C-alpha cells in the first residue's frame, strides 16, 4: 500500500503550511490520524503551553507506548508539531497554523471550506447519480481492465492510467490490462481503487495549473460532504472547480445535468472518504447478483455471474460457457498461474477470494470460518480457515515461478553487553520485532522498533 | 550511532556468484556485502540486477515439459 | 402457543450460599459419537461454561469436581471458591480421556464424606452427569441412599436421554420425596438451558430449619505494588487487600481470611442474590387490539408494535411485553432481556 | 471501533437552582451545557462515526433528547442539526418546568434512568451486533440540597453494576456543587472502572470534559487518574443508619446491621433469629 497519508506527510511544511490554512482541510485529515495523535493533539489546541515530552513520555503507561514513538515519528513527517531542542528535552509545541486553524472549526469556524457547499434540496437520488456514478465506475472498471464492454471516457485518466503505466496495457495496441498495478489496482476493494485514482488524478495532474491546495479546498469540499445547491456556483476555484468538474466527470462527483447546478453528492467521493459500506438499465439485484465457486473443493460453480464482476475471475481460471447462472470454469493450480502469465502472484487472491464471489460462498466461507476464535484456545482443529490446503494448492502452484527472497531493514551493530542483548532477547521475544537474528553476529536487518522501547523505560 | 546501511538482500552465493561478475557486466550496483549471504545495492537502481534474474532465468528455459 | 412457567413460586428460602461437587462420569459410554466430538469433549466444553457463572451468579458458593473412570471415581478438583483451579483442572481434563465404567457408589461416599466439613449454612447439593445404564457400586445404594437422606442433602441429578428409576427415586428420595430432579435432556441447547437453570437458587418450600446469622467484615485493597508481599500463599503480592479482623495483606479474593478465618466480601455477590431473591413477574404481553397502548416500546423505543390490521401480519401478535406491577410495556428484546439480565424495571423504578 | 456515548444528565431544577445556590448564580449549568455540547460533537468527530445517546431525568420522569423516537411522524452538517434537535428537547423540557414538574420532589425516576438507557444501549447494542463498539457512558450531578443523601435508590444502583459489567462498559460521573463525596459514585465510577470529581460550578469545565472524559472508549493506554481511595466498608446499620465495617448480615434477608440487632426480626424482614446462635455470638 502507497498509504496516501505517507504522501500526505511526505508534501513540505509550507505546502502544509498552505493546506494547513483551511480548517475543513485541517478538519478532514484529523480522522487520519491514529487515536494517539487524535486524542493528544486535541489537548494542546487549547492549553497554549508548549509541553517537554518527559510529560508525554510520563503519559503513557506500559505497552503502547511505541505508538507514541509510532506517534512522533508520525507528526514530524508531517510537521503537525513544532519540535524544539531547547533545554536538552524535546519541548514540543503544536503547528498553530493547522492546530489553531482547526481550533477555529472547533467552535463554529469561519472556515469558507466547510461553508464552500451551500445547504440546499439534496436531490440526487438513491439510483439517480448513484447508479450512472457506480455504472461510470463499473463501466470504466470493464474498459479499465477489460471487460465485454469499455464505455469508460476517461481519456484523460486512460491518459494518465497509461502514461502512469498503472493499466497494465498495451497503449500502443490500445490495450488495457490489469498489469502488476491494474491487477494491483483490482486488490484496492473500493478506496483503494480511488487512491491510486486520487494518487493517479494528483500524479497526473499535479505540475501544469496545478493549483492543488485551492484544489484541495475543492477536493475536501468533494471530500468533506455532499455540496448541495450552490456548490459547483459558488465554492468552486479555478482548479478547485474544473477539478471538481474533472471529479464530476469521472462519476465521482454525481453533478447535476448541464453540468451546472448545485453540487450533486454522489456516494462516491464520500466512500473512498468513509471505509464503510462500500455498495453502490432498471434492474439491479444485489449483493448476490454476481457470485461464484470457490472453496475446498477447489473448483468454480456460479449460480449468478455478472459479466464484468465475473470477469474479474477468469483471469485466473478457464471458463468453458458463461451460462445464465454460472460462468463454467474450474479453478487449477494451473489456472491460477493465468494470472501468473500475467505475473499477477495468486497473494491478493487469498483475501479476495475470500472476499469476492462471497456472494454464491456465504455459507462457504461462513462454514469455513465457523467463528473458531473463542474456541481457538480451547479446540485446536480449525476448519480450512483460511484454507491451508487451499493455500497448499495455492503455495505450490508458484513453484512454476521461484528463486525470490529478500528482506526489509538496516544494519545493526556496535553491540557490546550480553545482558542487555539477552535482556532483548526476551524483551524482543516480548515484543515480537523478530525477522530474524543471531548471537554469533548480534546483528540483524529489521526496523528500528527495539532502540525506541528500550529507549523509553526508565531513563529520564 | 552510525550504520553502515544497505540494500540487503539475503540468499545463498550460488546464483549470486554468478551475479558478481554479472554484476559487473551489468555495471555492478550490489554495493557492499559483509558476509557472503549477503548483497547490497544502490537504491535509485536496485532492481536493474533482478531485471535479468528474470530475463536470465526466462531466456530459454521456456517450460518444455515434455 | 406459549410455554411459561404459570407462576414462579420463589418467594422464599432458597439455596443460596451453596456446597455443590458436580460429579461426571469418564467412561467408554461418555467417549460414544452422541454428540459433535463425543459426549464427553462437548460435555467438558459445556461443563467449562457454568463453572465462571457458578461463581459469577452464586460467588458465595464453593465447589469440587469428581469424576467417575474404569468402575471407579476419582475425585479432580478441590472445593474452592476460585474457579481457576477447578477451570484449569478441566483443561487437563479435557486432554484426558474418560475410559472404562463409572462407579456410582465410589462417587457416592466419595461426595459424601467430602460435604462431611461443610457448614450448615452452606448448602449441600450434587448433580450428575451420566450416560451410562447401569452402576458400579460396592455396597448398598439404598444404605447410601438412606446416608445421603439423614443427612438432609437434597440432589438433582441429569443423565442422558433416558430414564432410570432409581435414579428418579434418589432425586426424589433426596428431594422430601419430591421428584422434580431426574430431568434428562434431549438436545444441546436443551443440555445448555440445563446449564442455565442450574445457576439458579433452589426455593421450594424449606421446612421450618435452625437460621443461623452470619457475622464477618468487609476488606481493604492494598495500594502499594513494588512493596510486594503475600500471606496466603506467602508470595510477592504487587496489590492486595487486608484482613478486617486479622489485617493481613491478601491478593484480590472474595474468600474467607486466612488468619482469623472471616469472610472477605466487599458489595457485590450480595446483590446478586438479591434480584434473585425477590426476583418480578414477566412482562405481561399486552394484547394486539385490546391494550390499545403507545405504538412504542417502554424500555426501547419500538415504534413497531404489531401491523395494524395487516390480515395476519397485525393478527400475528403485539410485542407489548408489559410489567403488571408498573402498568409499563416493554418490547419483547427489551423486556426478555430486562427479566434475563437486569430486573430493575424502570417503571416499576419509577415513582 | 468506535464508541456510544450515552450521558445520562440528571435535570432537577432545584439542582439547578443549587447550581445558582452554591457559589452564585454566575451562570448556570447552562454554562455547563454550552461547555458540553461542543464537548459532545468531539465525540462523533473523534473516531469514524462513533454514536450516542442522551437521557434526562427529572423529578417525575425521563425521556431520550438525542434518540428522538418516532415524534414528527454548521459543522459538518450533523452536529448542527443533532445538537440543535437535541437544543429542542431541552427547550421542549423547559416548557416542561411547572410546578407539578416542581411538585414530586419526593420521587426519584434517577434510578430508573441509569437503568434504562442502557437496555436501549443494550439495544443499540444487540441491533449493533456487527461493527460492535467499545462504548462508555457519562452520568452528570448537579449538587443539590434537600436531600444529603438519597438511599432509596441506591439499592437499584448496585443492580446496575453488575450488569454493567457484565456490559463490559465503563461510567465517567463528575458531581457538580456540595462536597458530599459520594461514596456511591466513588465505588460504583471505580467499581465499574471510570472516574469521579466533585468539580465546582461556574468554572469552565471543557479542559476538564475534553481531558477527564477522553480515556475510556477502546484505548486506556495512559495512566489513570482516579480520585481519593476506593475504600469498601459498605453501607450503614439499616437500623442506626451508621457505617458499619464489620458486617453484620441478619439472615436470608442480608440485612445491613451493627452489633445493635435484638437476635429476632431485624427491621428489614420479619424473621426471628436463633438465640443459641445468638448466645453463642453472645458468648463474646
Ligand atoms: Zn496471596
Ligand atoms: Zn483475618
Ligand atoms: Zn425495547
Ligand atoms: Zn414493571
Ligand atoms: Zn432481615
Amino acid at each position: 500500500k502507497h498509504s496516501v497519508t505517507q504522501y500526505l506527510e511526505e508534501i513540505p511544511q509550507q505546502v502544509q503550511n498552505r493546506l494547513y490554512t483551511s480548517p475543513a482541510t485541517c478538519l478532514a485529515i484529523y480522522r487520519i490520524l491514529p487515536p494517539l495523535a487524535k486524542f493528544f493533539i486535541m489537548a494542546m489546541v487549547f492549553n497554549e503551553n508548549e509541553v517537554p515530552l518527559l510529560d508525554l513520555d510520563k503519559w503513557v503507561n506500559s505497552n503502547g507506548k511505541l505508538q507514541f514513538q509510532n506517534a512522533i515519528k508520525s507528526m514530524k513527517s508531517l510537521h503537525l508539531l513544532i519540535p524544539n531542542k531547547s533545554s536538552g528535552t524535546l519541548m514540543i509545541n503544536l503547528n498553530p497554523t493547522f492546530k489553531i486553524s482547526l481550533r477555529n472549526a472547533l467552535t463554529g469556524g469561519e472556515v469558507q471550506n466547510s461553508f464552500g457547499v451551500v445547504v440546499e434540496e439534496n436531490v440526487v437520488s438513491l439510483d439517480l447519480l448513484d447508479e450512472y456514478s457506480a455504472n461510470k465506475w463499473e463501466t470504466i472498471l470493464h474498459f479499465m481492465v477489460g471487460t465485454p464492454l469499455a464505455k469508460i471516457p476517461s481519456e484523460k485518466v486512460l491518459n494518465l492510467l497509461k502514461h502512469s503505466k498503472l493499466m497494465e496495457e498495451v497503449n500502443s495496441t490500445g490495450e488495457f490490462k490489469i498489469t502488476n498495478e491494474g491487477f494491483q489496482f483490482l486488490l484496492q476493494e473500493i478506496n483503494s481503487q480511488l487512491w491510486t485514482l486520487l494518487l493517479q488524478y494528483l500524479k497526473m495532474i499535479e505540475t501544469s495549473k496545478m493549483d492543488l491546495v485551492d484544489v484541495l479546498h475543492f477536493i475536501f469540499m468533494l471530500g468533506a460532504l455532499e455540496v448541495g445547491k450552490a456548490y459547483k456556483i459558488d465554492a468552486l476555484s479555478e482548479t478547485q472547480r474544473i477539478m471538481l468538474q474533472d471529479m464530476r466527470d469521472y462519476g465521482l462527483v454525481f453533478q447535476k445535468h448541464s453540468n451546472d447546478s448545485i453540487f450533486y453528492p454522489t456516494k462516491l467521493a464520500l466512500m473512498l472518504t468513509s471505509d464503510t459500506k462500500t455498495i453502490r438499465g432498471l434492474k439491479n439485484q444485489d449483493i448476490p447478483d454476481g457470485s461464484l465457486i470457490v472453496e475446498t473443493n477447489f473448483k468454480i460453480y456460479s449460480y449468478s455471474n455478472s459479466p464484468l464482476q465475473i470477469a474479474v475471475l477468469s483471469l485466473f481460471v478457464h471458463l468453458k460457457a458463461r451460462f445464465v447462472n454460472m460462468v463454467l470454469g474450474q479453478i487449477t493450480r494451473e489456472s491460477i498461474r493465468r494470472a501468473l502469465t500475467n505475473g499477477i502472484t495468486a497473494d491478493q487472491i487469498i483475501a479476495y477470494l475470500e472476499t469476492h464471489a462471497h456472494p454464491q460462498m456465504r455459507r462457504l466461507a461462513e462454514e469455513k470460518l465457523e467463528k473458531k476464535l473463542e474456541l481457538d484456545p480451547n479446540c485446536k482443529e480449525p476448519l480450512q480457515v483460511l484454507p491451508p490446503t487451499v493455500v497448499d494448492q495455492i503455495r505450490l502452484w508458484q513453484l512454476e515461478l521461484d528463486r525470490v527472497i529478500t528482506y526489509e531493514g538496516s544494519l545493526y551493530s556496535d553491540f557490546e553487553t550480553s545482558q542487555e542483548y539477552n535482556l532483548l532477547s526476551k524483551y524482543a521475544q516480548d515484543i515480537g520485532v523478530l525477522l530474524w537474528k543471531d548471537d554469533k553476529k548480534k546483528k540483524f536487518f529489521i526496523s528500528k522498533e527495539g532502540n525506541s522501547q528500550v529507549l523509553d523505560f526508565a531513563k529520564r | 550511532a552510525r550504520a553502515r546501511k544497505g540494500a540487503l538482500v539475503q540468499c545463498d552465493p550460488s546464483i549470486k556468484a554468478l551475479i558478481l561478475q554479472i554484476d559487473a557486466k551489468m555495471s555492478d550496483i550490489v554495493l557492499e556485502e559483509l558476509d557472503d549471504t549477503h548483497l547490497l545495492v544502490n537504491p535509485s537502481k536496485v532492481e536493474f540486477v533482478k531485471h535479468e534474474l528474470n530475463r536470465l532465468l526466462s531466456k530459454n528455459i521456456y517450460n518444455p515439459m515434455d | 402457543k406459549k410455554r411459561t412457567a404459570k407462576k414462579n413460586i420463589t418467594p422464599y428460602q432458597r439455596g443460596i450460599i451453596r456446597s455443590l461437587i458436580l460429579t461426571l462420569d469418564c467412561s467408554e459410554a461418555m467417549l460414544e459419537k452422541d454428540l459433535r466430538p463425543n459426549r464427553h469433549a462437548m460435555i467438558i466444553q459445556y461443563a467449562i461454561d457454568f463453572v465462571h457463572e457458578f461463581f459469577d451468579q452464586n460467588p458465595i458458593s464453593q465447589m469440587g469436581i469428581i469424576i467417575m473412570r474404569n468402575g471407579l471415581a476419582q475425585l479432580v478438583s478441590q472445593v474452592s471458591g476460585n474457579p481457576q483451579d477447578h477451570i484449569d483442572a478441566l483443561k487437563s481434563i479435557r486432554k484426558q480421556e474418560p475410559k472404562g465404567n463409572p462407579s456410582l457408589q465410589n462417587a457416592l461416599e466419595m461426595a459424601r464424606g467430602l460435604l462431611l466439613p461443610v457448614p450448615a449454612h452452606c448448602t449441600r447439593e450434587v448433580l450428575i452427569v451420566f450416560g451410562s445404564l447401569s452402576t458400579t457400586d460396592p455396597g448398598d445404594i439404598h444404605q447410601t441412599i438412606d446416608s445421603l437422606v439423614s443427612e438432609k442433602i437434597r440432589v438433582k441429578v441429569l443423565g442422558l436421554s433416558a430414564q432410570v428409576a432409581i435414579c428418579k427415586e434418589l432425586c426424589k428420595a433426596t428431594n422430601y420425596g419430591d421428584e422434580s430432579f431426574y430431568k434428562i435432556l434431549l438436545d444441546e441447547t436443551h443440555l445448555k438451558e440445563l446449564f442455565n437453570e442450574a445457576v439458579t437458587p433452589l426455593p421450594v418450600n424449606k421446612i421450618n430449619k435452625g437460621f443461623t446469622l452470619v457475622k464477618m467484615g468487609f476488606p481493604t485493597r492494598i495500594f502499594e505494588d513494588t512493596p510486594t508481599f503475600c500471606s496466603c500463599h506467602s508470595k510477592l503480592v504487587y496489590g492486595g487487600y487486608f484482613c478486617p479482623n486479622c489485617h493481613s495483606k491478601v491478593c484480590s479474593l472474595p474468600t474467607v481470611c486466612p488468619c482469623c478465618d472471616l469472610m472477605l466480601i466487599l458489595s457485590t455477590h450480595l446483590a446478586r442474590s438479591y434480584h434473585h431473591l425477590m426476583p418480578l413477574k414477566t412482562f405481561a404481553e399486552v394484547p394486539t387490539t385490546e391494550k390499545f397502548r403507545s405504538e412504542d416500546c417502554f424500555s426501547c423505543q419500538s415504534r413497531f408494535p404489531x401491523x395494524x390490521x395487516x390480515x395476519x401480519x397485525x393478527x400475528x401478535x403485539x410485542s407489548r411485553y408489559r410489567c403488571e406491577d408498573c402498568k409499563q410495556e416493554f418490547c419483547v428484546d427489551c423486556d426478555v432481556f430486562i427479566h434475563e439480565i437486569l430486573h430493575n424495571c424502570p417503571g416499576c423504578e419509577s415513582k | 471501533s468506535p464508541s456510544l456515548l450515552t450521558v445520562i444528565i440528571e435535570i432537577a431544577p432545584k439542582l439547578w437552582t443549587t447550581f445558582d445556590e452554591e457559589g452564585n448564580e454566575k451562570g448556570s449549568i447552562i454554562k455547563v451545557l454550552e461547555a458540553l455540547i461542543v464537548f459532545l460533537n468531539a465525540h462523533l468527530a473523534f473516531n469514524s462515526a462513533n454514536k450516542v445517546a442522551v437521557i434526562a431525568a427529572y423529578s417525575q420522569g425521563i425521556k431520550y433528547l438525542y434518540p428522538e423516537s418516532t415524534s414528527a411522524l454548521x459543522x459538518y452538517r450533523r452536529f448542527r442539526n443533532v445538537d440543535e434537535t437535541l437544543v429542542e428537547e431541552i427547550y421542549k423540557l423547559f416548557e416542561l418546568e411547572k410546578k407539578q414538574i416542581e411538585q414530586n420532589s419526593q420521587r426519584s425516576t434517577l434510578a430508573g434512568a441509569m437503568s434504562a438507557g442502557l437496555t436501549y444501549v443494550n439495544r443499540i447494542s444487540k441491533e449493533s451486533v456487527t461493527t460492535s463498539l467499545k462504548s462508555r457512558l457519562l452520568v452528570l450531578t448537579c449538587g443539590s440540597g434537600s436531600s444529603k443523601d438519597e438511599i432509596f435508590q441506591y439499592i437499584p444502583i448496585m443492580n446496575c453494576i453488575f450488569s454493567a459489567t457484565k456490559m463490559k462498559c465503563p461510567i465517567d460521573v463528575v458531581k457538580i456543587g456540595g462536597s458530599k463525596e459520594s461514596t456511591f459514585l466513588q465505588q460504583t465510577t471505580d467499581a465499574t472502572n471510570g472516574v469521579y470529581l466533585h468539580v465546582e460550578s461556574t468554572e469552565g469545565l471543557i479542559q476538564y470534559l475534553a481531558t477527564a472524559m477522553f480515556i475510556d472508549p477502546s484505548l486506556r493506554p495512559i495512566i489513570v487518574k482516579p480520585n481519593h481511595g476506593s475504600v469498601d466498608f459498605r453501607t450503614s446499620c439499616y437500623l442506626t443508619g451508621r457505617v458499619v465495617a464489620v458486617g453484620f448480615i441478619c439472615s436470608v434477608c442480608l440485612c445491613v446491621l451493627s452489633i445493635i440487632p435484638p437476635g429476632n426480626k431485624c427491621p428489614a424482614c420479619d424473621s426471628q433469629f436463633d438465640e443459641h446462635v445468638i448466645a453463642k455470638l453472645k458468648r463474646k
